[PDB]
RNA sequence: AUGGGCGCAGUGUCAUUGACGCUGACGGUACAGGCGUAU
């Protein structure tokens, strides 16, 4: 019920082969570009097959950017 | 009283000169009159251990003012060979320098000084400073204008000689 | 500054090797000086200087994931903590970690906005350094942001 | 969850490439959008697919038999 | 015993808890002995004691993988050393591990004739201790993975 | 898959704060897209 969604992840993981690092280092960056296009098509689908039924424990990972925000306020220093 | 004969060892008034008078009245001299033979200048310090007196023979880095030269040298009890890091010349002259400062004290501890690391324009990298690691000298990068590293070299001196390694200067 | 760009490198290219184990061991010595097995100013800055030395060194998603989580634990580190001073050293590194790590602030408006803020807040303060940090950090984030100030 | 749902999400979040600009500029656009559609073609082909896709016999193809036959060639030779 | 069974219970939550934590902890360990750091006999007997205590703990494919990445170093460490007392030592802590570990075997019909064909090697050696392990981990590996014997 | 000459970000070599690239967690959040093309 949940074991094949975790080997799902971990083969589209690994059916990622990321990609062969050859060249000029602006052709080297442009394929550092694309493996990261692939690393952010990867992540978005892991996180899309976390919302289906998953999303319901995992969902604050891209709102932690406010709630790091109100720890980062309130550094109160009321005292010694 | 305990006092002990430092011998300075570099171009005459490159720095040699300025750095003693920088510890002595505080002043960063600005011109440049080479150093002639050698001053003989005492300079105290006030540790967590109580006073201590260098006999600083800031000698002239110039031979045709060399004078006595490395007579100088005798019964020397520390080293501080000088360096400016934005002439290269100076720097390679350093083997030579130690090499006459090894002859005469066999067995000294000797403080490589890079001076004038304040003026921006730097020529010996600190890449390249290694002659002290084959001869096991203990290396600063000072510069007696901003006074980066003012004390380190005669802290290190000062600590090597009394023996105590975790020994402090106290301001009085 | 010959010796940090030496030790830097050295680390990048290690990162390079593997990145994961660099990251956990952050996390592990962070964790160590928050449960208070190796708290002391000195261990906290170097690690502090530490995780600023690799800035960039990482992939973007990675390197926002750890930053997000040192972050969040220097933030516990500071709640837990009271007297002046240690507020002050873990504030000052903090801000300093922050200014080495452009490419997440401009990946977050909001996050500049706070910090710059939180930098506001700093510069009236009158204990011994937190302006010069600031001041220092807030040059950083300008000289690697500006583009995301005026637009 | 559903093969649909997935297909018209992947093609939603590609925007087509830009009609203004140059014949040259949106000609090269067109080209890096449709390599980069081939790519999430194959990728969506893929989930299509199954939802496992591989077996893992490929690691003792790598890994297990390159250990396994090399223990059998241990040998003690003393010491 | 008891003892030990707590201790194995605790580190099998953990493992339950944060189970990456534990296998790097495994790893820099065994790395530790690999590269002579850290190298005794107590210590890796210690070491594979607790690599085999929390069997069942990980997922099929992270134990397998944990488990190859450790023979593999284990096997090195092996043809490393010299010595016929340590590489006994290596020996019987690898068939004590693989042991505990009967799963893999079971899923893995070759490596599982290759271990019985080494262990019945092994059975002829004089040294001490080899063939009472050997016979222990043959009895273990029997009661663990008779239908692979049969079938 | 390809990398051009410069937007300068670290710099290796020498005559070393000058020049060739590499390289820089860069001036670049840029630009180049066979010679109609359905490879």
């Amino acid at each position: 019920d949940l074991l094949k969604a975790v080997r799902l992840i971990k083969f589209l993981y690994q059916s990622n082969p990321p990609p062969n690092p050859e060249g000029t280092r602006q052709a080297r960056r442009n394929r550092r570009r694309r493996w990261r296009e692939r690393q952010r098509q990867i992540h978005s689908i892991s996180e899309r097959i976390l919302s289906t039924y998953l999303g319901r424990s995992a969902e604050p990972v891209p709102l932690q950017t406010v709630d790091e925000m109100t720890k980062k306020f309130g550094t109160l220093t009321i005292d010694c | 009283q305990v006092q002990f004969k430092l011998v300075l060892v570099g171009d005459g008034g490159t720095g040699k000169t300025t750095f003693v008078k920088r510890h002595l009245t505080g002043e960063f001299e600005k011109k440049y009159v080479a150093t002639l033979g050698v001053e003989v200048h005492p300079l105290v310090f006030h540790t967590n251990r109580g006073p201590i007196k260098f006999n600083v023979w800031d000698t002239a880095g110039l031979e045709k003012f060399g004078g006595l030269r490395d007579g100088y040298y005798i019964q020397a009890q520390c080293a501080i060979i000088m360096f400016d890091v934005t002439s290269r010349v100076t720097y390679k002259n350093v083997p030579n320098w130690h090499r006459d400062l090894v002859r005469v004290c066999e067995n000294i501890p000797i403080v490589l000084c890079g001076n004038k690391v304040d003026i921006k324009d730097r020529k010996v990298k600190a890449k390249s400073i290694v002659f002290h690691r084959k001869k096991n000298l203990q290396y600063y990068d000072i510069s007696a204008k901003s006074n980066y590293n003012f004390e380190k070299p005669f802290l290190w001196l000062a600590r090597k000689l009394i023996g105590d390694p975790n020994l402090e200067f106290v301001a009085m | 500054i010959n010796l940090y760009k030496n030790m830097r490198e050295t680390l990048v290219y290690l990162t390079h090797l593997d990145y994961v184990d660099t990251e956990r061991i952050m996390t592990e010595k962070l964790h160590n000086q928050v449960n208070g097995t190796e708290w002391s100013w000195k261990n906290l800055n170097t690690l502090c200087w530490a995780i600023g030395s690799i800035s960039g060194a990482m992939h973007e998603e990675d390197e926002k994931r750890f930053l997000v989580t040192v972050i969040k634990d220097l933030l516990g580190l500071c709640e837990q903590k009271r007297g002046k001073d240690n507020k002050a050293i873990i504030a000052s590194n903090i801000m300093y970690i922050v200014g080495q790590y452009p490419r997440f602030l401009r990946a977050h408006w909001k996050f500049l906005k706070t910090v710059v803020n939180k930098l506001f807040e700093f510069m009236h303060e009158t204990h011994d350094g937190v302006q010069d940090m600031a001041c220092d950090t807030f040059i950083k984030i300008a000289q690697k942001c500006r583009r995301h100030f005026v637009q």
